[PDB]
């Protein structure tokens, strides 16, 4: 009743049986965050947060219309009095 | 495939151009600081606070001005992300138990269709079985469906 | 999707909005108060201003690492709950077709 040849269907892209990842060759940065490495080896110490990104940087982080001229020669004032 | 390693390599030199001011002023600000902190009171401390904040106003005003031009290649960030960088970490755990997660769900996705593929190949091979007369359009379905 | 510029913009407006904020207050600020606790006060804004550019700093840094696994997360998490609506979907029709049984 409902057969129709005329009605075709067409697979799904991107097929889900395939490797995705691999469709648009997107394995590098997969690589480079995997949970382990291809012995199966931890790679790095896993985290949070964003505070490691600026360690190398200087500092103690325990914790975490307009006249420009006029500003500083108010702030100069009042550090010379 | 030229034109896309060109395109990488120039916001890669625009990226790194703009890591390098912003660490340019976060040096100059953490100076600042210093120089607040230990402040003599000399006027010629005060002449070098003063050179300091326009430099740092002329650093921020140059990094605006260049981070809004059109026709930089600078032109994601979910709320989720800004929440979970908020726990003096390494941010590495949100991606790993995400990603964890995901690797789920293409794992339910893969073995549901086997199972699902298995069972309308049992079907229709049982349908053909005990009802030969509708043989014929049961694998037209299986071209309706493949 | 956010603009970078557009974020980068409204970051820089708000820190000379907030400077400019900081420095009217200092300026019709009584000068019985002393100079130290101005000084602690600019300098306690000084470091979350630097703290934000250093937010947006990692920002950047994140952006010249970038999007691939990004899109892939975002696709394999866009199949997932496609899935579960349609599970949803299937149980919310078997609800309402058990009446016409």
């Amino acid at each position: 009743y409902y057969v129709d040849p005329e009605t075709t269907y067409t697979y799904q892209q991107p097929n889900p049986l395939q490797d995705l990842i691999s469709v648009y060759g997107l394995d590098d940065i997969s690589r480079q965050v995997a949970r382990t490495n291809l012995d199966g080896t931890k790679a790095v110490k896993l985290r949070k947060s964003y505070k490691n990104q600026i360690a190398d940087l200087s500092g103690k982080f325990s914790t975490i219309n307009f006249d420009w001229d006029l500003c500083s020669s108010v702030l100069s004032q009042f550090e010379r009095s | 495939m030229n034109g896309n390693s060109t395109n990488n390599e120039q916001l890669q030199q625009e990226l790194a151009t703009t890591q390098d001011q912003v660490a340019s002023i976060i040096e100059s600000f953490v100076e600042l600081g210093v120089s607040i902190y230990d402040f003599p009171g000399t006027p010629e401390a005060t002449k070098g606070m003063i050179t300091n904040l326009q430099r740092n106003v002329d650093r921020l005003y140059k990094l605006n001005v260049r981070s809004n031009d059109p026709q930089s290649s600078l032109s994601d960030i979910p709320l989720e992300v800004v929440q979970y960088i908020e726990d003096g970490r390494n941010p590495d755990i949100y991606t790993r138990e995400f990603v964890e997660a995901i690797r789920r769900s293409n794992q339910y996705q893969r073995g549901k269709m086997h199972g699902l593929k298995q069972l309308r190949d049992s079907l229709a091979d049982k349908i053909v079985d005990e009802f030969p007369e509708l043989k014929e359009p049961v694998e037209d379905i299986i071209k309706r469906t493949s | 999707q956010v603009s970078l510029a557009l974020v980068i913009r409204n970051l820089t407006v708000f820190t000379m909005k907030e400077l400019a904020q900081y420095m009217k207050t200092n300026v019709h600020t009584q000068a019985n108060e002393p100079n130290s606790a101005k000084k602690i006060r600019f300098l306690q804004l000084i470091i979350f201003l630097r703290t934000q550019f250093l937010k947006l700093y990692v920002l950047v840094k994140w952006t010249r690492t970038i999007h691939v696994l990004i899109d892939l997360l975002n696709w394999f998490r866009t199949t997932n709950m496609n899935v579960n609506n349609c599970i949803w979907a299937l149980k919310s029709s078997l609800n309402s077709m058990t009446n016409a049984k």
